[PDB]
RNA sequence: AGGAUAGUGGCCUACCAUGGUUUCAACGGGUAACGGGGAAUAAGGGUUCGAUUCCGGAGAGGGAGCCUGAGAAACGGCUACCACAUCCAAGGAAGGCAGCAGGCGCGCAAAUUACCCAAUCCCGACACGGGGAGGUAGUGACAAUAAAUAACGAUACAGGUUGUAAUUGGAAUGAGUACAAUGUAAAUACCUUAACGAGGAACAAUUGGAGGGCAAGUCUGGUGCCAGCAGCCGCGGUAAUUCCAGCUCCAAAAGCGUAUAUUAAAGUUGUUGCAGUUAAAAAGCUCGUAGUUGAACCUUGGGCUUGGCUGG
């Protein structure tokens, strides 16, 4: 085999900047936003619960 | 502000004539309250020397408002002088801080001069005399 | 040299990393109590683990046997002080039938906001930190400040504390001046 | 009587039996003959510091059809010339020849890992520059 | 029997006997072996480790021999050789960091040529001197403890008397910066505390992962068995839930991943507690020594008096 074709896939992806947001709450603020959003305002559609819904 | 000092385990030496006692600082609106007002603050309270007067080891508890420390009082100046340690004596200004190079320099000196025996004098005498 | 300073650890992770019964179940614990990591309920089922642990072993002895005996009221004497075991239930089975949530129940966090000091149970953690909170003439700024009964009726604001009768605050004397 | 002695006084016969029988258990056998020490290329240790003497592209096993690209590395410590994988997309070229490259293993204690042959090692650091550092631009190679 | 020793003893000498150890493992080899107290992990039983804060031993490059001294076969004492090594005027002389700091090498792998006798103690002719012993500071993500990165409102949509998602604010504080005071041998730091010090409160948390195990996508863009990923099973051959990026989400958090060894998981070393007809494994079959293990059987029953503690 060569060594040609090395690194072929990350040379050629197109770059993405990654978009600025907001910092998310940290520590125990977080550990807050953790609590209140599965445990509070349940997402349940009469029992279906998916962590992180696809867009669909 | 309203600084009072409380004394607590209070035992008697005449051994070494001086009391010994635990201090407890009550110092509320207070930062703290420095080493020499409270040998003024002491002595005046129990009428006696200010330069007799050794308090040391204050920590503050937590929050402020509260110190504890250790003091000593002699029945004279003369028995603070003699029996304090000398640093002590030097952070009150009872005595002078005794000058002395720093511990490097004395201890290439003694082993400098441990190559000579005799008087310096006669060595270097002697070592004049070799290179003329 | 000098002799070694003894150390112990107070904490540890479960065996198993990912179980969804487990991560929620904390969740439900730490939310709501307001614990900033799950580090504190390892903590408190760590202490707890050795405390069931200990009256095991007294508990497989006779009755009447002089270790039970003297352990076993000096373990629970330090509980009911600190208000975990009630006052009723001094038998050394009840021990066993100990929860997490009592021992989150005597946290100057929990103490606080359930009398009436702070707005939520986070509105606590962050009055603590701040310096604020002082069990009778001493200033506590540890949230994990396990409370005494004898301690209970003391808990409030410090005395120079800005909520409490102290002085003003720092940004109020900046924007009061100014 | 389930074959294995039961009397109050066969203490001898039960501690030789199993002493003898603990040869069959493999992690026991290279721990107490020393295999790691006398015969592994690391010598029995977890890292390792060679030079790298060319670099070159391994078929993998099969059912996967693809080229594993690794490096062969002699060792400082003790001589000996080995094979040492580069895991990251597209830092062949950050390794050179005559290079000074710390290796480690592939986890599987000595044995081959996945679909790669007669290869033991990855390259964790090339040039005192960790790798995968250098792969996130995270730091620059010295040269 | 003598010599030598501080003294017993083949410790050494003379003469005499043939003894002494060993399958209950002698002798020999290896040890990536100083021993122990202990450490890690452990339902219990166990397994691995113990150079290293204490105790005991040994060594001061490798041997060997001695002086002084109560005490040394001493090395910050000497002599000789060997291996190195320094100055040299070529005649000579002086060496021993496995003491503190520091330098090279070896490496996967480890600190400042800092301050001080004030604390602990030691030594001396000794209240006073000395002590890299020791203590203090520096580097320190070896580990361990506690513990910030926000809390509370109103407008308003959503929502079932209150939990939120945005734009609208006032208060609180220490990270930091610092008069000063303590702290200290002198300092630094901690602790206290005038003053400054928080809206993008940019005073911005990271490490990994999202097919299963195992928690979190059948989203978007890139290539197309190539790149590569994947501890294992496999993913990639043109709509890839597995590669490279974005978005989103998950686990822990000032910590998270990787490598190697070990412990549990391992009832896959099994004494507790494995398996042996067919998955590995009953010696072809008897004899037989040590070893291990070995039938039953010898004052029981009765009678009386009394003490203690358990529930009454």
């Amino acid at each position: 085999g060569s060594l040609a074709r090395a690194g072929k896939v990350k040379s050629q992806t197109p770059k993405v900047e990654k978009q600025e947001k907001p910092k998310k709450p940290q520590g125990r603020a977080y550990m807050r936003l953790l609590y209140t959003r599965r445990f509070v305002n349940v997402t349940l559609t009469n029992g279906k619960r998916k962590m992180n819904p696809s867009p669909a | 502000d309203a600084v009072t000092i409380r004394t607590r385990k209070v035992i008697s030496n005449p051994l070494l004539a001086r009391r010994q006692f635990v201090i407890d600082v009550l110092h509320p609106n207070r930062a703290n309250v420095s080493k020499d007002e409270l040998r003024e603050k002491l002595a005046e309270i129990y009428k006696a020397e200010k330069d007799a007067v050794s308090v040391f080891g204050f920590r503050t508890q937590f929050g402020g408002g509260k110190s504890t420390g250790f003091g000593l009082i002699y029945q004279s100046v003369a028995d603070a002088k003699r029996f304090e340690p000398a640093y002590r004596l030097v952070r009150y200004g009872l005595a002078e801080k005794v000058e002395k190079a720093s511990r490097q320099q004395r201890k290439q000196k003694k082993n400098r001069d441990k190559k000579i025996f005799g008087t310096q004098r006669r060595a270097q005498k002697r070592a004049a005399r070799r290179n003329a | 040299p000098r002799a070694p300073r003894t150390y112990s650890k107070t904490y540890s992770v479960p065996k198993r990393p990912y179980e969804s019964a487990r991560l929620d179940a904390e969740l439900k614990l730490a939310g709501e109590y307001g614990l900033k990591n799950k580090r504190e309920i390892y903590r408190i089922g760590f202490q707890l683990s050795k405390i069931r642990r200990a009256a095991r072993d007294l508990l497989t002895r006779d009755e009447k046997d002089p270790k039970r005996l003297f352990e076993g009221n000096a373990l629970i004497r330090r509980l009911v002080r600190i208000g975990v075991l009630s006052e009723d239930k001094m038998k050394l089975d009840y021990v066993l039938a100990l929860k997490p949530e009592d021992f989150l129940e005597r946290r100057l966090q929990t103490q606080v906001f359930k009398l009436g000091l702070a707005r939520s149970i986070h509105h606590a953690r962050v009055l603590i930190t701040q310096r604020h909170i002082a069990v009778g003439k001493q200033i506590v700024n540890i949230p994990s400040f396990t409370v005494r009964l004898d301690s209970q009726k003391h808990i409030d604001f410090a005395h120079n504390s800005p909520y409490g009768g102290g002085r003003a605050g720092r940004v109020k004397r900046k924007n009061q001046g100014k | 009587g389930k074959g294995k002695p039961r009397g109050l006084n066969s203490a001898r016969k039960l501690r030789v039996h199993r002493r003898n029988n603990r040869w069959a258990d493999q992690a026991y056998k290279a721990r107490l003959l020393g295999t790691a020490f006398k015969s592994s290329p690391f010598g029995g240790s977890s890292h390792a510091k060679g030079i790298v003497l060319e670099k070159i592209g391994i078929e993998s096993k099969q059912p996967n059809s693809a080229i594993r690209k690794c490096v062969r590395v002699q060792l400082i410590k003790n001589g000996k010339k080995v094979t040492a994988f580069v895991p990251n997309d597209g830092c062949l070229n950050f390794v050179d020849e005559n290079d000074e490259v710390l290796l480690a293993g592939f986890g599987r204690r000595g044995k081959a890992k996945g679909d790669i042959p007669g290869v033991r090692f990855k390259v964790v650091k090339v040039s005192g520059v960790s790798l995968l550092a250098l792969w996130k631009e995270k730091k620059e190679k010295p040269r």
